[PDB]
């Protein structure tokens, strides 16, 4: 049969059967219990709105993402996701298809075992295979070796790999990803007027950012120029009217991820934590990952990171090396892109952790060989 | 490994644009064109039905007037 | 007489209404009309746009 | 209201059984302008607004421009020494205070009830007033059904009618076991 | 009597002419709306494009 390339992530859940080229449903991950008290009789309300319904009707709900930062702080919520997922945005029951997982790197143990003792109990998979977010999104590349900086919306973490040998002495997880930028965002905004405080228009907030922001390809520029003319002033409307404009907040919102003192944060910029994640690497490999810098996630979709970055690198690596930096247009569902080829393999056929197997040996089986 | 990056970019490098192609010329020739002249001939009828509306109502306050 | 008066009364003022409403009616289709061939010629903008893109 | 500007023609009526007539003059007459100060310039000119009324005993009188002013009063509750705006702002303030992501549905779904909204020209009156205070995007829509009057009770029955509703009834032993701050408990 | 049926009847025809109008102008309105939402998506999509361009 067919595997299930689920792929939790946290902010959009993307799922799809093994072998495509995209996934199947895309939608975001949040719980929403109704917060008023509901006068008509029989209207048919129910208790939970998940998913793509709980941003139609987010007008009365209190949305809760059950996702922190890759940890999942809230598991009878998550397992509500899940079940969505299967039964309702794939239809297929899961106890004929395997399931193949993604988890961050550098992630509590606990989390790892309660998700498989989840999948092997409740849904009764008949095989699941949990794997690194970030060695997908480099197959999805079609690379063998390239150090891949995947800035998803929970965490920005940074795996090195040459030759298909990972270095597990040089991932650098950082915690600054897109819900950071978020909240920084909805923060500037109030220098101009516009209050955006209840949790459902922190989903205006995360609009106003995708569709306006964009990164600056030189900062202290970008800054003068803004104060002088007013050709960056870009109006949006919001859901009832009212056009709001947006000056300087534009690119003052991403550049948190360079120098992530604007949040408070004290660790270094995406552009130094990747010369920092090649430099632990050894002498004879760092020409390699140098030319196969990989991009993937949902936060490295802004318009101009690609240069902002390479141009940071170039200045901080010495002068003879080449940097290239690989942006896919798919950057989105890399990832998952990269989960369904490595599905789609025979080599790995053999890979998964087979339902006796945890039978034998407990949900502790997931450290263990079957990795 | 890096030898499905043509088959599967090379595909779409052509396919895709002549498709999107084929799909903008056949949508604007159906929408455009087809839209005017229906307003058109919408906005036709509407001066036929203003030109009744002001006989019967110039006739019934004629007759009315008293 | 009451029930006549009364009646006279509401179907005049059911006449200017109505008038009122058709007024109402041929000013929304014409504007409609109206933004739907300025969409229309933007349309074919895009179209001799998209007959210099055969050049892909 | 419309007793009290009556006295500027010549007709007083200060018997609480006069006012029933005076309610019939209202409801018979009065109507909603569409916009008070050209009204208030047309009907100080011309005299085609004057309508006539007989009453009880004989003795027609002629309304002026009293026909207007007494509903005006609901958009202007100044005239009647009250503080507040009138009906068409406080629906707006009413919108307001609703959260951010419903208050395009609120606009588009205004329902008008009661008696005293089925004045000749009020929903266009109060779609002009809410349009102007409305963002320019979003669409003013005003329901006002022809059977106004009886809305509450047709809803009541409708209500009273389902299936679902049967188990939330006020049954007596619950009230003779809690009294009667029942009504306030589970049971609204 | 034959003064009243025929207002009556004259008033009915006109009021369900009014009411046949009003659901004709919602029809409408909601039509000429989505009309010019989807103008303002595709200017704001065309911009989008001319500062895409701008970029590359
Ligand atoms: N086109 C875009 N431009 C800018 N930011 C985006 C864009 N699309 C998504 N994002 C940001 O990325 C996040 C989605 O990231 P995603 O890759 O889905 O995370 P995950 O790794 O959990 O799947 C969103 O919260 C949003 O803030
Ligand atoms: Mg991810």
């Amino acid at each position: 049969t067919t595997a299930l390339v689920c792929d939790n992530g946290s902010g959009l859940v993307k799922a799809g059967f093994a072998g495509d080229d995209a996934p199947r449903a895309v939608f975001p991950s949040i719980v929403g219990r109704p917060r008023h008290q509901g006068v008509m009789v029989g209207m048919g309300q129910k208790d939970s709105y998940v998913g793509d319904e709980a941003q139609s009707k987010r007008g009365i709900l209190t949305l809760k993402y059950p996702i922190e930062h890759g940890i999942i702080t809230n598991w009878d919520d998550m397992e509500k996701i899940w079940h969505h997922t299967f039964y309702n945005e794939l239809r297929v029951a899961p106890e004929e298809h395997p399931t193949l997982l993604t988890e961050a790197p550098l992630n509590p143990k606990a989390n790892r075992e309660k998700m498989t003792q989840i999948m092997f109990e409740t849904f009764n998979v008949p095989a699941m295979y949990v794997a690194i977010q970030a060695v997908l999104s480099l197959y999805a590349s079609g690379r063998t070796t390239g150090i891949v900086l995947d800035s998803g919306d929970g965490v920005t973490h940074n795996v090195p790999i040459y030759e298909g040998y990972a270095l597990p002495h040089a991932i650098m997880r950082l915690d600054l990803a897109g819900r950071d930028l978020t909240d920084y965002l909805m923060k500037i905004l109030t220098e101009r007027g516009y209050s955006f405080v209840t949790t459902a228009e922190r989903e205006i907030v995360r609009d106003i950012k995708e569709k306006l922001c964009y990164v600056a390809l030189d900062f202290e520029n970008e800054m003068a120029t803004a104060a002088s003319s007013s050709s960056l002033e870009k109006s949006y409307e919001l859901p009832d009217g009212q056009v709001i404009t947006i000056g300087n907040e534009r690119f003052r919102c991403p550049e948190t991820l360079f120098q992530p003192s604007f949040i408070g944060m004290e660790s270094a910029g995406i552009h130094e934590t990747t010369y920092n994640s090649i430099m632990k690497c050894d002498i004879d490999i760092r020409k390699d990952l140098y030319a196969n810098n990989v991009l993937s996630g949902g936060t490295t979709m802004y318009p101009g990171i690609a240069d902002r970055m390479q141009k940071e690198i170039t200045a901080l690596a010495p002068s003879t090396m080449k940097i290239k930096i690989i942006a896919p247009p798919e950057r989105k569902y890399s990832v998952w892109i990269g989960g369904s080829i490595l599905a789609s393999l025979s080599t790995f056929q053999q890979m998964w952790i087979s339902k006796q197997e945890y039978d034998e040996a407990g949900p502790s089986i997931v450290h263990r060989k079957c990795f | 490994d890096f030898d499905d990056i043509h088959r599967k970019r090379m595909e779409k490098d052509l396919n895709e644009l002549q498709a999107l192609i084929e799909a903008h010329f056949e949508n604007r020739k159906k929408e455009e064109e087809e839209l005017v002249s229906l307003k058109d001939r919408i906005e036709r009828r509407r001066a036929e039905r203003a030109e009744q509306q002001r006989i019967r109502n110039e006739r019934e306050k004629e007759r009315q007037n008293r | 007489s009451d029930k006549l008066k009364e009646a006279e009364t509401r179907a005049e003022f059911a006449e200017r209404s109505v008038t009122k409403l058709e007024k109402s009616i041929d000013d929304l289709e014409d504007e409609l009309y109206a933004q739907k061939l300025k969409y229309k010629a933007i349309s074919e903008e895009l179209d001799h746009a998209l007959n210099d893109m055969t050049s892909i």
